[PDB]
């Protein structure tokens, strides 16, 4: 709702079209939205996520023209792609590393939103639409990893599908319904492949609402001071149009990101992978170490940190009359990490927007960023000492940030005066 | 007012009638339900001969123990075993790992158990092998006795026993 | 289990400008056909790829005659026949001998330091360098703790980690005190076990290096093509990044 | 652009939501558009097409959870669905007959648009978006028929892929590119399955623009008299809101349509099918009669009507110096039928909108409707006499309607006075 | 080719309220096992479906013993074994004998009048009625035009249309003057070739009808389930249509 | 002005470099390209013996004609044939259907042709069959002579001959 200028049909072809379908108008008002002119480099990841979703669908559709979702043929069809399909070896590594590029982007995209308070009002709907995209992404990549049908494909699916069996009462039915049988088998691979095709289109729809969301309220900025929308002469001082100023700024940053991503795919495409996935699926041979991909490690650490001898786990099992066993507690704690992150608009009671002007919050944020790396690290470690304690301290601070610290901080925070306008902050730098 | 409510309910029922087939389609197929149990014809199984059978993707061992194999089984005490649980779905879970509880018949002649090593799921070699006259796992070196109980190796527990019973004089119903 | 030590071999294919040595891949092919093929197989490698570019690059007639030594069951007829280049290598003749199509990508040679991934970042996964350490990792005598307690039918190897260990060599809590463990593969390489045409060195170390290089190509035939594509994408994106930089600079020059 | 009343947030949750993402507003203004109140039963087929697209995607996704796109397993996985999957026999027939229901709907949807002049201005963009949907539908259904991999699946794909070889010069490369090999084989089945998943989502996007198109200009009516847009008091007399008046009218008509469709699927699900497709794909045995499904028959007749001894064909081969042989002529004539139907806004030069008030046009239209049925009938007949002549007169009249008759009629037609307003025609009927 | 004549059998499964006769499917199963199985197979029919509802509905122990007569190569082991209910019927023993799993839906009995599909609309596809016309369509002697010109190893059938015809029987433009053509199947049915348990009629006509009914169930085991689903969808949609009609009327009553 | 145009041109080149791999992936795989031609070892093929080989999905017949089979081939006149076209891709399309043009060598000893009936694609039975000492199609009754030319049946044209040649004394390269 920022004062800009409407689209005017210019030539004759535009007047003929605007009076039937104003699509050239929706493209002008969208690509000419007033964007704050103080945006730093942390506002590029939306475009990198946009590029990623197109990359995964394009290479995804191509790889489906040569993949066979069947246990007897899946592993071979992927090596058929590597060895025989023209450039098929590059298309897999683009699709495989592409998920890592797609998942490192959201975490910088998200931790951007956690620092600068882009989740706080009026931007709750952008966050909730964001969280749903986050769930579809993880469910999509999880089912995608099953498709090569290696060891990690089979046994990763065997562990995670078993967590649904730990639900009280209805857990066995949901596991049977999911697997289509007593265990991970061909029906699981057959249905996981179909849903792996579907959900990226569902994600594409959510990105449309995601983009409709922040266009309604306007882009946040490092100061947290909204754009002045009382006069066109004022808004022009706080903002510049999207095209060409930030289009070229994002497309520039995308080129640098791809310059790294292609160097990874071009020279170390297997660094971010598990060698066990080049071993065919063996139901009669468990690997030595069942490690998810790096973008799932912090939720894997929270799952295994809550063993049966943890004090909080024993208290729950006693209170719940045996309903909440040690395994189901880990399930709640694993998905609970998502939920507290989704409720962070209603847990952060501070009226201050950006974390730039919150001294005490700034400490706890950077500990969360460090804590996320630690959770990602212990996820690959064993359950032995001292890693069982490192994950338990780390899992604890994750929930303490959202459920305890952020509500308490809203009462005792001693903020700092933000600038009066975006213009002040932009001129303070230059 | 009845008309505007009956029309809504009939549409919701139609919606529910269309949604439930879309859920139940993911339940196990008719061919997977048919592999829930199998029937083995043990009419030509003499003592000492092992009979391996496929069930739920993995193999099951059905060995008719001889006079010597049963002797070593009943001689072991409960304190000498690494795992004292029988790991049988038929009897209660709290049953002890006695040789009389590791078989279906009171004579202890027929031994039915999962041919899946509890360490990481390998198939032990049968036909009197190892250092205890039983089964030997070649993946990491797990030794089992004649009764199918772990005695040495990384294997934590004993080999589980499925739900098995004799439907007639010469047929066993697994699962 | 965990990750032990391995010999860091200066393979030619390593590094950004690394390329397979054509003669070396030819030598390892001879060592595979005459030694490793007795137990192992390459179910995913087409025989015709021996004349593919970026590899051994044999003439097609040699590969045609090479493929005849294999006995292959025709997919349609069912009767056996001489193998064509269109067929894959046979499965492993020995049951518990794992397939070697992707062994150079299915095993990691470098791990650590502390699960931080710093070693693989600068040393790579270490697949072909780990295979070299298994072949050349068969010592004369076992460790001191294992004298008179080796499991029958197994052999000690320094690099192999996923094998059994006698109780005499384990510590108080099940961990092994040996560098490696006991592998079911007998030592397959012996000095001058293969006679190369050009009289090249055929020691156990030289053969293990060449066959490791060959086994890398079997797992990734398209290594050299990938690095050309990677180098090319870097050149296009470097120029486009520099042009997009200057465009972003001049474009924002009318604001700042 | 009809005068209606904006959406007002009512409750507290609506004010909380409308000030962040006005999705409840876009849903209210859309479902409350002023629609003419004189619409007859031929305006239901748009909604029937909407239900069909959902049915094909829903049952499509389910069938993909149990189908294997591989030559050795495709035919068996489909009989696995018939015999073992819970309700799989009903879901296939819903997917198969659903395409026939989906294709009988467009032809009534289309012949509606040809009679009432819904293709003429300002509705050109709605038509072109309509035509693109028509191509994705046909390309989608064609590739879907390959997936059971029966006789008609293989040989139907063998004939149609061969038409691309008839293009001068570049024809062999496009056929090789399409097939992925010298002939229809597994690579063709593998890629057709991937594109069969993609295009229904692409169709869904085009329907979004399709619905944005007629909402911009407004729905046509049997009179062709546009809604009066000078005052809200006038529009209310010509129109009624979409919800609840026409929603219940269309959902009523849908229930009647499904009452027929389910009886077909329930008691004669194979009447609209070819028995030869229950025979596995045999490259060494051509069937006696390669018949496409009924919704492709009229374009199949036009293809075979132009043999090498047709006078128009011989003239073309002589003029074009042998470039346009008999085969390539049939290809142009088969796709040319689509093109002339797409250009019908620019071939009908009459300024009159509806065909209800064009007496001479009304004759030539109903002859086209009969001509369409005749083309659908001769498409299954042999090339022998007299069917070679019946299809040739029918193929001739198809192009004469669009290229010759309709342009000429615009000059010499003597129309009839339409009503003054939609209000007059609505009261004139009752 | 085209479509000739067939005997219209009043099958019980025909019509909206049609259901399979359980005893008839049992007889046709006996006729399949003792006659047609010698050459034909049903690669897509699971043997366990003989105890499924809406079919023969045999006890599972009979089907368990029935499956043992077949020899099946184990999918895992590779050694032959006795067949289970989980296995499908065997492939066609004879090479050019087409599979009979889906024969009752792979052949049309009724066509025309002029390619308009009016006959199939009121008579159905005619699959199980066409098989009846092939089995009972073997006459004593061939036509008059074919006397002394039958192809060796083939037999004339009235219903079969896709077979060769001697030049003596063709017209001036290649069309045949005979009703049917020459099929490679010898006449498989003979009077009283099967002795039923309940002493039922075992004439050639009775066996061809029973085996035809069985072959319909083999192609669609879920015929009876479908017609109940079809009937149910009609009941929901008929009521909902009547309610939606009156609702549309009262709702539009405030306009017209 | 060069910068704003070079930046656009460099972007279009990158787009085109990314689009062409997405097209070429649908071209025939490396395994299909390898079946573009095959090599047959005719070292142990005596006269009269037929050798069937798969090529492009369909079978090709390679029969070494005997002294009697070659006699009947060269004896037939051009007017007695139903189809006078040789149907050979090596020589020109306008070549006549003489027995000397239906073989690769001047001696007319080796006959190579598609083993696919031109009527509807069935596989005729070989080994001297039919009413002309050649091949007989059992699908509808198409009779071929010893040279592989249609003489009686619904088959319109003769059996096509692929692009074949002798690369050496005992090897033929088809395609
Ligand atoms: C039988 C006489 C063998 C011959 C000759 C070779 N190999 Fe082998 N190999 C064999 C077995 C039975 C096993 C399994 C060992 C176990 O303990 O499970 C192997 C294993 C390997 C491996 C995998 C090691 C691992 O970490 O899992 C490799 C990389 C390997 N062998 C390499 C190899 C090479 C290069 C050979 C030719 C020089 C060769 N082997 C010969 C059996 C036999
Ligand atoms: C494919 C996935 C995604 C895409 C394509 C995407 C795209 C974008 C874009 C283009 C923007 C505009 C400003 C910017 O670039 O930051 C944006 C903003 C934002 N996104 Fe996302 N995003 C995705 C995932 C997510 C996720 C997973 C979350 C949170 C869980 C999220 C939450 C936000 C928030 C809070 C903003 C700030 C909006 C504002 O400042 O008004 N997004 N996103
Ligand atoms: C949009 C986000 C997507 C994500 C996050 C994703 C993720 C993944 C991952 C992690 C893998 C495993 C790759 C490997 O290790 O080999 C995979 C494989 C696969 N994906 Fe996707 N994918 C996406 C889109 C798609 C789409 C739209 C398709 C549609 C056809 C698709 C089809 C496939 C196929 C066929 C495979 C198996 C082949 C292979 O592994 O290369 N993907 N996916
Ligand atoms: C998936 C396929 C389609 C869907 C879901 C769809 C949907 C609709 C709907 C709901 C309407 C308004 C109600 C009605 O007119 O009955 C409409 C109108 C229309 N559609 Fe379609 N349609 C489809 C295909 C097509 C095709 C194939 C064409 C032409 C080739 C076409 C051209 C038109 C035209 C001319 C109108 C009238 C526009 C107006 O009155 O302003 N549509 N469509
Ligand atoms: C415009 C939408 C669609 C149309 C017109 C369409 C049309 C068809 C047709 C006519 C068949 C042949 C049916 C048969 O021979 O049994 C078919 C098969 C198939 N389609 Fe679709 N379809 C659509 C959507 C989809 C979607 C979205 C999917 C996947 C998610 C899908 C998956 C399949 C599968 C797996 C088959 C083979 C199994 C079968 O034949 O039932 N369809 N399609
Ligand atoms: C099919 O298994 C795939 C895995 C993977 O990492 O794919 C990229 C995987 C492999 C080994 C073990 C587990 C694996 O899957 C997963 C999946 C996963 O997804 C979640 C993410 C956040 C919260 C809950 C879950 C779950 N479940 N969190 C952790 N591991
Ligand atoms: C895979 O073949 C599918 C067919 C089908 O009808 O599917 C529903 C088919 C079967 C037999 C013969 C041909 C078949 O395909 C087709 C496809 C077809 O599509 C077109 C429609 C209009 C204009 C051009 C084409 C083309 N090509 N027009 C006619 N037959
Ligand atoms: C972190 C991004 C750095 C740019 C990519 C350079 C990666 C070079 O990394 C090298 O790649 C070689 C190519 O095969 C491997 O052989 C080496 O093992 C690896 O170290
Ligand atoms: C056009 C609306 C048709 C309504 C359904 C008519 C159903 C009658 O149709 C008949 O159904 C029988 C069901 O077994 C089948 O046996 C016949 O083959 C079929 O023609
Ligand atoms: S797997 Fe059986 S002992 Fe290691
Ligand atoms: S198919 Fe060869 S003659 Fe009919
Ligand atoms: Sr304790
Ligand atoms: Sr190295
Ligand atoms: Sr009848």
């Amino acid at each position: 709702g920022i004062p800009h200028d409407h689209y005017e049909p210019r030539t004759g072809i535009e007047k003929w079209l605007h009076s039937r379908l104003p699509i050239v108008a929706l493209a002008y008002d969208t690509i000419m939205i007033p964007t704050p002119r103080n945006l730093n480099w942390m506002w590029i990841w939306g475009v990198v996520l946009a590029f990623c979703l197109v990359l995964q669908i394009v290479t995804g559709i191509v790889l489906a023209m040569h993949y066979t979702p069947h246990v007897d043929l899946a592993f071979a069809s992927v090596e058929h792609i590597m060895r025989n399909v023209n450039g098929g070896f590059m298309l897999r590594y683009l699709h495989a590393n592409g998920a890592s590029l797609f998942f490192i982007a959201v975490y910088l995209h998200i931790f951007r939103g956690l620092y600068y308070g882009s989740y706080k009002a009026p931007r709750e709907v952008t966050w909730i639409v964001g969280m749903l995209i986050y769930l579809a992404m993880m469910a999509t990549a999880f089912m995608g990893y099953v498709l090569p049908w290696g060891q990690m494909s089979f046994w990763g699916a065997t562990v995670i599908t078993g967590l649904f069996g730990a639900i009280p009462g209805i857990g066995h039915s949901i596991q049977t319904w999911l697997l289509g049988g007593p265990a991970v088998d061909n029906a699981t691979l057959n249905r996981f492949f179909s849903l792996h095709y579907l959900l990226p289109f569902v994600i594409a729809a959510l990105v449309a609402i995601h983009i409709w969301a922040f266009h309604s309220t306007g882009n946040n900025n490092p100061t947290g001071v909204e754009v002045r929308r009382t006069s066109k002469a004022e808004a022009q001082k706080d903002t510049v149009p999207f095209w060409p100023y930030f289009i070229i700024k994002d497309v520039f940053a995308l080129a640098v990101v791809l310059l790294v991503f292609f160097a990874i795919v071009g020279f170390m495409p297997n660094y971010l992978g598990h060698p066990d996935n080049y071993i065919e699926a063996n139901p009669l041979s468990t690997p030595a170490h069942i490690v998810p991909e790096w973008y799932f490690l912090p939720f894997y650490a929270i799952l295994r940190a809550f063993t049966a001898d943890v004090w909080v786990v024993q208290i729950a099992n006693f209170i719940s009359f045996g309903i909440i066993d040690a395994k189901f507690f880990g399930v709640l704690a694993m998905f609970g990490a998502i939920l507290v992150m989704a409720l962070v608009p209603w847990l952060d009671t501070s009226p201050v927007r950006s974390g730039r002007y919150r001294p005490m919050f700034k400490i706890y944020f950077w500990l969360l960023a460090a804590d996320f790396v630690i959770l990602t690290w212990v996820g690959a470690q064993q359950t032995t000492f001292p890693y069982d304690w490192i994950s338990l301290i780390a899992s604890a601070y994750w929930f303490a940030y959202f459920l305890v610290i952020l509500p308490i901080l809203g009462a005792i925070e001693k903020p700092v005066a933000p600038p009066a306008t975006i213009e002040e902050d932009f001129n303070a730098h230059y | 007012d009845f008309l505007y409510y009956a029309t809504a309910g009939a549409g919701a029922v139609a919606t529910g009638a269309a949604v439930w087939p879309l859920i139940n389609q993911m339940n196990p197929s008719a061919d997977v339900q048919a592999l829930a149990s199998i029937f083995v014809d043990v009419s030509s199984v003499e003592p000492g001969v092992q009979l391996t059978v496929k069930f739920l993707g993995k193999p099951i061992f059905i060995r008719r123990r001889t006079e010597a194999d049963i002797e070593l089984g009943r001689s072991v005490q409960l304190g000498q075993l690494v795992d004292t649980n029988a790991r049988n779905a038929n009897i209660d879970a709290g049953a002890e790992a006695t040789d009389q509880n590791r078989t279906l018949d009171e004579a202890g002649e027929w031994l039915v158990m999962w041919g899946v090593c509890t360490h990481l799921g390998c198939v032990p070699i049968g036909g009197v092998s190892g250092d205890f006259g039983g089964w030997f796992c070649p993946c990491h070196g797990s030794h089992y006795d004649s009764a199918g109980r772990i005695r040495k190796g990384p294997a934590p527990e004993n080999l589980p026993i499925p739900l098995a019973k004799f439907i007639d004089e010469t047929t066993i119903q697994l699962g | 289990a965990g990750g032990g030590h391995v010999e860091d071999v200066p393979f030619s294919f390593e590094g950004p400008f690394g390329t397979f040595d054509q003669h070396q891949l030819q030598r390892g092919l001879q060592v595979y056909t005459e030694v490793c093929a007795a137990c192992h197989g390459m179910k995913f490698v087409p025989i015709r790829s021996l004349s593919e570019p970026g590899g051994p690059e044999l003439p097609e007639d040699q590969v045609r005659a090479y493929a005849t030594q294999f006995t292959v069951t025709d997919e349609e007829t069912g009767e056996d026949r001489e193998g064509k280049p269109t067929d894959h290598f046979p499965h492993s003749a020995l049951e518990n001998a794992p397939d070697l199509s992707l062994m150079a990508k299915a095993r990691a040679g470098f791990h650590g330091p502390m699960g931080t991934g710093i070693s693989q970042l600068f040393n790579g996964i270490g697949g072909p360098e780990y295979i070299y350490s298994v072949l050349t990792g068969f010592p004369e005598e076992p460790p001191k703790c294992a004298e008179g307690h080796e499991p029958d039918g197994f052999y000690y190897n320094r690099a192999f980690q996923n094998g059994s260990v006698p109780d005499t060599c384990k510590d108080a809590n099940g961990v092994k005190t040996t560098a490696g463990s006991w592998i079911a593969m007998p030592p397959p390489l012996m000095d001058d076990l293969v006679e190369y045409a050009d009289g090249h060195d055929a020691s156990v170390h030289a053969m293990a290096e060449d066959v490791s290089a060959f086994l890398m190509w079997a797992a990734e035939p398209k290594l050299m093509a990938r690095k050309q594509a990677g180098f090319t994408a870097v050149m296009f994106l470097t120029v486009l990044s520099v042009l997009l930089y200057l465009t972003n600079k001049r474009l924002w020059a009318g604001v700042k």
